């Protein structure tokens, strides 16, 4: 569950037995907030995928480029071993 | 009304986590013993035997073959 | 483990208690104090225990009527004389000991000896006084007019000591109270209030020689001795339940659980005093500087956490000693639904003395035991009670230094040895009043005196 | 630019930048230099005399 | 008064040593349980050992002659070579 | 009894190290061997490996925080008890902005978006939680020492709690 | 138990910001059910006296028995792929840092799964099955008379198959029970998020997360059906369709792909016992990765270099297992093992202060 | 030796508000005195069991609240 301060309830109505987990994830919101939304039945349901598509893949690739140098080094190890194996076999067996 | 007043909890707020400490101690001990066994058998043991053979080159400590112990 | 001696130079700086035996056999004990007030009284070895089943209640009746006039004086004259001296005559009667003392100014010490001697030796047990007191005693005898702590204190003795006179109550049964007459009281005075069983205790700006001279003069005609008391076996401790299940007296339940204790003169008595201090006492309405949730007392701390509410509205340990037996246990006043947690926690605490008691808890308890004892000796009446009770119990008064010397030797290991011998896997008695659905059978509670762990 | 020091921690192990740890303090903690701006909170206030003015 | 505070601060300096001692005392109280654990193990593992170790482990009380009249291997009842 | 002898050894040893200065408060001079190692290995290692690697990781972390619009101290998880105890006592104005920053970050991260660059010019490594983390550690150390210096015995599996120390009911599998 | 279902499915709250990597656990639970169901059905027709002839009988004579045979074999491959990906996921986000109880409950299911899968492979009763168990059982030849008690004879026989079959039938049912302890700890100890901190953006599971989880599990099903019916990936070695010959060894003796990592560890280290112990080390050492840390941080969302090297290290070790015991491969494999040890030490060690 | 005081020390002021040593009556027997010797209506001894706190018991009043709950709120399964 969340912190004791967060899950401390203001109301005295008992927690229903089917909502135990729901009220253990309560948060104590400081300063209030305004939440707004619209039913999906009155919205475009696929455009956001297209609108966010290029930025999603740009940030994905720039993060994954951090593994470029490690992967090249492992790949360099993969090549050396493969060709060290071939030379060893030929030297030991081939005439 | 208003935001709730600040108040510190009455501790202690930790404890009762002994089963996790046992798992830590148990796992560290096993892996430490594994380290000694692996290091001894894979590296130190063969080198000791090679050193033993070198001393045998002296031939004054040659092992009897009729000992049939 | 031994951590040193806690005796100090100040403990040795106390006026000595001088005890002398008069020729008739009355002991006279005095301690000088730099006070303007004094306490003089007679602590007599007598009580309900030494009464027979038919006469039980006579001693209490006599105590109430003793100050209601004498042969020489009258109730109005006696009350007037004491008031003119600026003093107040007090008295009490217990199962094994009785006292008749006067709190007075310095000039009234010797006059009060005369009044107390006249009351004890020449009581005018007028029939009218007896009949009026019979009405008062009868009302007192009703259970509705008694507190629940008083009821349980009597019922603990009734349950534990079924075979001997210690089970008798001081007030007595209503059948006896209805029939007591002057002759009963006159016989009790003759048999029990004898010189060999009396101690004259004077504490204040007093001189031992002067008190002795007055005592010999005023108690000259007291009966020197009475026949030796009957020889009896060790009082048998009966492991029993005596529970009054009443669901029409509100939410609070009162429970008392007892173990067999030790006599006054036992070498283990001071250990049982310390164990009583370790159990301690707690009150939700007087928590003190330290809250229950952060208490050093282990019983208190674990109790305060139960169900986020606490399972002890009130509890106290008790250690009751008699000449040849004792009772050691705890008393609880708790919510009905909390009784199983409360008895279980206070029994787990007593069982812990036999297994896992820390040096820290013992050392804290020694200091709070010493604070309680020394603070009780602050006023003259406190000193007088201590002198009189101790001389009756031990034949001598233990000095504060001696008490500390013997307490220094007791440690966690000594508590563990005594508890293992006497309290571990021991028989218990349970007594109760109020809504006690949660209280289990005696055998179930008697299995909590030992642990599967360790 | 940021005020953090990239090399605040040393030795073997996976890199990490953070400001806080769980370790215990000594009963006689180093006296903080509040005159220069150092923070005084916790043991360095209670078990020291930095708070004392003249 | 600072001296008093120094003493009050310092009375818990050795917390780690005191908590170690506490657990060492819990472990001391658990050592007696070995008296039943070890014999129970050897009791369950007795059939695993070889006969000469069975005899030594029991100080010679158990031996081949003590095997049941109807040994679980009937060809070895009365000895490894049978009764006769 | 050997336990009694062991108990005396422990008592005497601990009595002989009371008031000892902690290792960190000693004025320590490096040995003539560690000084040589610091003269040779440390400078080259910093220039070629440690310096560049740690700058690379640090600069990435600052960018990640700036993209979410959060501070470094916002990133602390309240499953850590010191963080939870510190968060109990932070003043309301600090609390309000911390919550708003953390909410914006999660929305941005969940929707795979980044904070506009117009709002990214701030230092994310300002240690605003430091006063309260230090107070919380002090409170917890006092409680550890004065109230938890021994493994206490309690009645087991009673009142919803195992009796092994935890204080919340129904907080383990065996107390369901 | 309709109010327990409602508290853990209908009104169960989860963060909105989780990725599809949080859908892996749901996939494991569903495919696990399928593997148990298809196993029970397969045993209605299977012959334990000759597993070789039972498989042929199911494939040819039973109506749609080929579906049962291939689903059970191929779904076991999917169980290990999804479980290993779940392990990689947990390592990447360091979910073990605070939710260690969840990690412990999971590792138990991992240990059980290893035993379940191996014995099942033996039930095929082919060349690799017979020779694989013969090789592995010899590892415990040090313990006296232990091999005889386990095998029930001096060589592997139908006696061994009968007893291993009971373990294969029952142990998976126990694994399902441990899945309830795993879900209990997940619901009590709230799940981690893609961000380090805890934020107020949770939504109910049934209306949002379950729809997304079904989309993922249907996408994995489109791939599993292609493999199931057309064998686009070779996931079962062909050598297990050869009848057992106890006198002649097969060309190579290797387990399924999902045991290759541990197989190579043994094949690499010279001493047999050392190889077994290093196998023990890898699974146990990852249970205490965060235990020695002292700073207030979960090491989350850095560049995760050590993580990536470790994942590639698993892949390379798996690759070396496939190859013959060439000397050059042995040398490189040993370097990888040493490299893996250093990576783990990086995880464990706490940092000093400059 | 005998113990003459309850195991739980009062910790409160003996004298009542506005009343001094001079005008408090006799603290040994005065009804309003906080240290008056209890009357042995049923005999001496029960003071070892007696609760000396003047406030009446409020059954089930909470003392185990660490700040996790507001007054009047019922914990459900400890949370
Ligand atoms: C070089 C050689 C090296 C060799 C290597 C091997 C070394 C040997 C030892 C290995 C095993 C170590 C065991 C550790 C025990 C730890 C105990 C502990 O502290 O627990 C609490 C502790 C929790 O800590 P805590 O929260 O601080 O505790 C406070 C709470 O009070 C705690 O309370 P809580 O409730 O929060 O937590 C309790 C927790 C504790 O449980 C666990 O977490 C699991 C612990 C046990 C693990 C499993 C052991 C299996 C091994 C034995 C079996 C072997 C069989 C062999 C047979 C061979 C035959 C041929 O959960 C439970 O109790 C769950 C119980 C569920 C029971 C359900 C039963 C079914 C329903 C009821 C009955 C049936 C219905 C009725 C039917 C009636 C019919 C009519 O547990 C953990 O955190 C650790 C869990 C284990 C993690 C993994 C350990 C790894 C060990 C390192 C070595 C691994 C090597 C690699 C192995 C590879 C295998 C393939
Ligand atoms: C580097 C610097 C220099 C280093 C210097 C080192 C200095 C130490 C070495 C020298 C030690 C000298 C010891 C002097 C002993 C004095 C003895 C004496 O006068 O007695 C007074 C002494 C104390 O009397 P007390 O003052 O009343 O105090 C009572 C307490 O016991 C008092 O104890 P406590 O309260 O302190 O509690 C601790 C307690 C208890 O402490 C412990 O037990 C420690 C437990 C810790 C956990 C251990 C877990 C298991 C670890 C296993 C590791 C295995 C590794 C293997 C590695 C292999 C590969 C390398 O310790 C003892 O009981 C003391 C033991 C004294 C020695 C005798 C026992 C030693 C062990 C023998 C084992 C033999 C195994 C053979 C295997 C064969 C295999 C084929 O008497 C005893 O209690 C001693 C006996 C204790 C029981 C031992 C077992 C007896 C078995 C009897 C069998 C009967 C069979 C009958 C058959 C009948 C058929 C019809
Ligand atoms: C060549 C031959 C060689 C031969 C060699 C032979 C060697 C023989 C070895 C024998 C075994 C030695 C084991 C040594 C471990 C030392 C670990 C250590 O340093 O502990 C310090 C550590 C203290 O840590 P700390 O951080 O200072 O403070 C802990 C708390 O956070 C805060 O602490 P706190 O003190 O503030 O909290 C208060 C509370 C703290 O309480 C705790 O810490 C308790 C934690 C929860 C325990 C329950 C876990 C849930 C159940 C798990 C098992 C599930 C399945 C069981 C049934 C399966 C059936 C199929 O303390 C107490 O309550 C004090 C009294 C405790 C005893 C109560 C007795 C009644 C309950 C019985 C259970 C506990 C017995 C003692 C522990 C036994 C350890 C083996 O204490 C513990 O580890 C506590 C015990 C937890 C582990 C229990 C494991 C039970 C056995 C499971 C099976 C294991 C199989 C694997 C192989 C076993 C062989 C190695
Ligand atoms: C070569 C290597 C060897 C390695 C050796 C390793 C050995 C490990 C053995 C583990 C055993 C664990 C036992 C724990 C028992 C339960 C926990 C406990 O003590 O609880 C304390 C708690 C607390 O007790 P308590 O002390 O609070 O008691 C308060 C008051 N009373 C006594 C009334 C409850 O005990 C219980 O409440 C549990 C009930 C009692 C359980 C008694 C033991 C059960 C024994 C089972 C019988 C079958 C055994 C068959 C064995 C055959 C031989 C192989
Ligand atoms: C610091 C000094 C300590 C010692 C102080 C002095 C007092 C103790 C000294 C004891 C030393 C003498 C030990 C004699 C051992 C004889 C063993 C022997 O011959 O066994 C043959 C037996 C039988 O041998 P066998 O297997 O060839 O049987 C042949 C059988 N027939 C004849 C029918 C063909 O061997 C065994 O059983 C092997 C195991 C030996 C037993 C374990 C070791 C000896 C234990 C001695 C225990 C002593 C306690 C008293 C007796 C207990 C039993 C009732
Ligand atoms: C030779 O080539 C090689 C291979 O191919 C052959 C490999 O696969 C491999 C890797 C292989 C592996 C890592 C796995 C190998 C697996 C093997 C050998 C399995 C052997 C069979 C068993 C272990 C079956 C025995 C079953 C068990 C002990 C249960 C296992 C699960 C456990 C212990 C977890 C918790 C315990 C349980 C679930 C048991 C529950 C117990 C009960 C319910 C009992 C209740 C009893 C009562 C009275 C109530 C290598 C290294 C290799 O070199
Ligand atoms: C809290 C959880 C507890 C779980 C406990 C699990 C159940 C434990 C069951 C204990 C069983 C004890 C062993 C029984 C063996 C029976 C022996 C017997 O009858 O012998 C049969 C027969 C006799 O043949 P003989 O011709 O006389 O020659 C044999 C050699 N002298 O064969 C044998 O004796 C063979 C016995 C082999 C036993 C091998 C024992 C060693 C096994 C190691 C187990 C390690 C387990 C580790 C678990 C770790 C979990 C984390
Ligand atoms: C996670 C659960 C399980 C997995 C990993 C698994 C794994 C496998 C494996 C790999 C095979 C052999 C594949 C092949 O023949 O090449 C197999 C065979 C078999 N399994 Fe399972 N199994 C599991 C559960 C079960 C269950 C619950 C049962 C029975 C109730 C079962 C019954 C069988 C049977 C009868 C066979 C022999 C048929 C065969 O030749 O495939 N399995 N198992
Ligand atoms: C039979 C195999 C297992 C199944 C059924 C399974 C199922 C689940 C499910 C449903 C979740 C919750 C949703 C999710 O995060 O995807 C989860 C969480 C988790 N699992 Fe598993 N799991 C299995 C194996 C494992 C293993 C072997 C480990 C550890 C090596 C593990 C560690 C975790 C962790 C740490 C989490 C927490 C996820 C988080 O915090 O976000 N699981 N698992």
């Amino acid at each position: 569950p969340n912190t004791k301060r967060d899950i401390r309830r203001l109301g005295s109505y008992p927690v229903p037995p089917e909502s135990k987990n729901f009220w253990r994830g309560r948060f104590q919101v400081p300063g209030g907030q305004i939440q707004q939304g619209v039913s999906p039945m009155q919205q475009k349901i696929f455009f956001q995928w297209w609108w966010n598509l290029p930025t999603r893949y740009f940030w994905r690739f720039t993060k994954w480029s951090d593994f470029l140098i490690p992967s090249l080094m492992w790949y360099t190890g993969f090549l050396m071993c493969k060709n060290d194996v071939e030379e060893g076999t030929r030297s030991r067996y081939w005439y | 009304i208003g935001p709730p007043l600040r108040t510190a909890q009455i501790g202690p707020t930790v404890g009762g986590n002994g089963g996790r400490t046992f798992v830590l101690y148990l796992t560290t001990t096993i892996n430490v013993l594994i380290a000694f066994q692996v290091s001894w058998a894979c590296y130190l043991q063969p080198r000791w035997r090679s050193f033993r053979s070198d001393m045998l080159e002296k031939f004054p400590s040659l092992q009897p073959d009729m000992d049939e112990k | 483990y031994y951590w040193g001696s806690t005796v100090t130079t100040e403990m040795h700086n106390v006026s000595p208690t001088q005890v002398t035996r008069l020729p008739n056999g009355m002991r006279v004990a005095t301690q000088f104090s730099y006070t303007d007030s004094a306490t003089v009284g007679l602590w007599i070895d007598a009580g309900a225990r030494y009464e027979t089943k038919e006469s039980n209640g006579t001693a209490h009746f006599l105590e109430r009527v003793l100050y209601l006039g004498t042969k020489n004086r009258s109730r109005d004259q006696l009350e007037t004389e004491v008031e003119n001296l600026g003093a107040n005559l007090n008295s009490y009667t217990g199962r094994e000991q009785t006292a008749f003392y006067a709190k007075t100014t310095k000039d009234g010490i010797l006059p009060c000896i005369d009044i107390l001697a006249d009351c004890i030796l020449n009581p005018k047990l007028d029939g009218d006084e007896i009949e009026k007191e019979r009405v008062r005693i009868t009302q007192d005898l009703q259970a509705v007019n008694q507190s629940y702590e008083e009821l349980l204190y009597d019922k603990v003795h009734t349950a534990c000591y079924r075979d001997c006179s210690l089970g008798q109550t001081v007030i007595g049964p209503e059948e006896n109270v209805a029939t007591i007459k002057r002759d009963h009281m006159v016989n009790y005075l003759y048999n029990n209030f004898t010189a060999d069983r009396m101690v004259l205790v004077a504490v204040g700006p007093v001189d031992h020689a002067q008190i002795v001279k007055e005592a010999e003069k005023k108690f000259a005609n007291i009966r020197p001795t009475a026949g030796p008391r009957m020889l009896e076996e060790k009082p048998y401790f009966c492991a029993s339940e005596l529970v009054y299940r009443n669901d029409d007296m509100g939410p609070t339940a009162h429970i008392a659980i007892a173990y067999e204790g030790v006599p006054w003169r036992s070498p283990d008595y001071i250990t049982f005093m310390l164990m009583n201090a370790i159990i301690g006492s707690y009150d939700k309405k007087n928590e003190g500087l330290v809250p229950g949730l952060q208490s050093a007392n282990r019983i208190t701390q674990t109790g305060a956490t139960r169900m986020d509410v606490g399972c002890f509205d009130y509890y106290t340990g008790f250690n009751i000693a008699y000449k040849d037996t004792g009772l050691f246990g705890f008393y609880i006043a708790t919510d009905e639904v909390a009784v199983e947690h409360a008895v279980g926690d206070l029994m787990f605490g007593v069982t812990s003395f036999s297994y896992s008691l820390t040096e820290e808890e013992v050392m804290k308890a020694k200091r709070e035991l010493k604070t309680n004892f020394f603070s009780g000796l602050d006023n003259t009446t406190g000193v007088a009670e201590d002198i009189g009770r101790q001389i009756l119990a031990y034949g001598r008064r233990l000095s504060p230094a001696e008490f500390v010397e013997r307490l220094d030797q007791i440690d966690s290991q000594e508590v563990q040895r005594v508890a293992w011998n006497r309290l571990h896997d021991a028989e218990i008695t349970m007594t109760g009043v109020g809504p006690l659905h949660g209280l289990l059978q005696l055998w179930d509670l008697r299995r909590q005196t030992w642990w599967w762990r360790y | 630019k940021t005020r953090g020091d990239p090399h605040i921690m040393r030795g073997w192990g996976e890199y990490v930048y953070c400001h806080y740890e769980h370790l215990r303090e000594p009963v006689f903690p180093r006296k903080p230099d509040v005159a220069k701006g150092e923070l005084a909170a916790g043991a360095n206030v209670t078990r020291t005399d930095v708070w004392k003015r003249e | 008064t600072l001296a008093v505070y120094h003493r009050l601060w310092g009375m818990t300096e050795q917390f780690a040593a005191r908590k170690k001692w506490g657990w060492r005392q819990v472990y001391h109280r658990m050592l007696p349980f070995q008296i039943a654990l070890y014999p129970s193990l050897m009791w369950y593992l007795f059939g695993w050992f070889d006969d000469p170790y069975k005899e030594a482990m029991t100080l010679g009380i158990w031996n081949v002659s003590k095997r049941s009249l109807y040994f679980w291997d009937p060809l070895r009842s009365g000895g490894d070579k049978g009764w006769y | 009894s050997f336990h009694r002898a062991f108990a005396r050894v422990v008592c005497n040893y601990n009595k002989s190290i009371e008031g000892s200065v902690p290792w960190y408060q000693v004025k320590r001079e490096k040995s003539p061997f560690q000084q040589v190692w610091d003269e040779v290995f440390t400078p080259i290692w910093f220039k070629l490996v440690k310096g560049p690697y740690e700058r690379w990781e640090y600069n990435a972390l600052v960018a990640r925080y700036r993209g979410m619009g959060i501070m470094a101290d916002d990133a602390m998880n309240d499953k850590d008890m010191i963080v939870e105890r510190a968060l109990d006592i932070i003043p309301e104005d600090i609390r309000i902005q911390r919550y708003r920053r953390m909410m914006r970050g999660a929305v941005l991260a969940g929707r795979k978006l980044h904070l506009p660059l117009e709002l990214q010019n701030y230092d994310p490594m300002v240690p605003y939680m430091a006063p309260y983390i230090e107070e919380a550690k002090f409170q917890m150390q006092e409680e550890q020492e004065l109230l938890a210096y021994h493994p206490w015995d309690r009645r087991l599996y009673t009142a919803g709690v195992s009796g092994f120390g935890e204080t919340s009911m129904h907080s383990t599998f065996l107390t369901m | 138990f309709i109010l327990i279902i409602k508290d853990n499915i209908i009104l169960y709250n989860i963060n909105d910001s989780i990725n599809y990597l949080w859908n892996i656990g749901y996939i494991i639970m569903v495919v696990m059910i399928v593997q148990v169901i298809t196993g029970i059905i397969i045993n209605l027709y299977m012959n334990i006296n000759n597993g070789y002839k039972g498989i042929i009988y199911i494939i040819k004579e039973i109506y749609y028995g080929y579906i049962l045979r291939y689903i059970h074999n191929n779904n076991s491959t999917l169980i290990y792929v999804v479980v290993y990906l779940h392990i990689i996921r947990n390592l990447y986000y360091k979910t073990y840092y605070y939710n260690i109880l969840i990690w412990y409950s999971g590792m138990i299911m991992l240990y059980q799964l290893i035993i379940i899968g191996f014995i099942g492979y033996i039930l095929g009763w082919g060349q690799l099955s017979y020779w694989g168990i013969t090789v592995i059982i010899n590892l415990i030849s040090g313990i006296p008379y232990l091999i005889l008690l386990i095998s029930g004879n001096y060589y592997i026989t139908i006696v061994t198959i009968k007893r291993l079959y009971i373990v294969h039938f029952i142990l998976p049912i126990i694994l399902i029970y441990v899945e309830i302890i795993h879900v209990y700890y997940i619901h009590y100890l709230i799940n981690n998020n893609i961000v380090e901190y805890n934020v107020n953006n949770k939504i109910i599971f049934n209306n949002y997360i379950l729809v997304k989880d079904n989309n993922g599990i249907i996408f994995i099903l489109n791939i599993f059906i292609l493999e199931l019916n057309n064998n686009i990936f070779i996931i079962a070695d062909n050598d297990n369709l050869i009848e057992i010959n106890i006198l002649v060894t097969p060309i190579h003796i290797i387990p399924e792909w999902y045991y290759l990592y541990w197989y190579s560890i043994l094949k690499l280290l010279p001493n047999k016992y050392s190889g077994l112990y290093i196998v023990v080390n890898s699974i146990s050492i990852i249970n205490i990765l965060s235990e020695y840390k002292i700073v207030i941080s979960e090491y989350k969302n850095y560049k995760n270099i050590i993580w990536y090297n470790q994942i590639i290290q698993y892949i390379s070790m798996i690759y070396i297992g496939i190859q013959l015991p060439i000397i050059e491969y042995i040398n490189y494999g040993r370097y990888i093992i040493i490299f893996n040890i250093l990576l783990l030490i990086m995880y464990l060690y706490p940092k000093k202060k400059k | 030796p005998p113990i003459q005081k309850p195991l739980l020390p009062s910790g409160r002021a003996v004298l009542k508000h506005g009343r001094s040593m001079l005008c408090s009556g006799n603290l040994s027997y005065d009804v309003n005195s906080t240290i008056k010797a209890p009357e042995c209506k049923r005999g001496m001894g029960f003071t070892q069991f007696k609760r000396f706190t003047p406030v009446p018991i409020e059954s089930g009043v909470s003392v185990g609240n660490r700040g996790w709950f507001f007054p009047g709120v019922i914990p459900y399964q400890g949370h």
